[PDB]
């Protein structure tokens, strides 16, 4: 078996965390979004029409 | 007791013919999440 730990190399981690770790990350990433946006916009009308034609 | 602002509202007659009052309309509201 192995005990409370192990003995002391610890044995053997240099199997187990090293086919592990892991590869952790671990990713303390990709969470949730404000998000983001663009804006307008561009004129003043002019006048030919519509004043005539109304 | 939410942050639904309304703004530019409209409506008018449903019915083509008018045979029956009814009144379609479209309110614009808003909510300001953050960025």
């Amino acid at each position: 078996c192995e005990e409370p730990p192990a003995p002391a190399p610890p044995p053997a981690k240099p199997k187990a965390a090293a086919a592990v770790p892991v590869k952790a990350a671990p990713t303390e990433t990709g969470a949730q979004a404000a998000p983001s946006y663009s804006y307008v916009y561009n004129p003043v009308g002019k006048r030919d029409p519509f004043r005539s034609p109304i | 007791r939410r942050i639904v602002n309304v703004n530019n509202i409209k409506f008018d007659s449903a019915k083509l013919k008018n045979e029956k009052v009814v009144l379609q309309s479209e309110f614009q509201a808003t909510t300001f999440r953050f960025v």
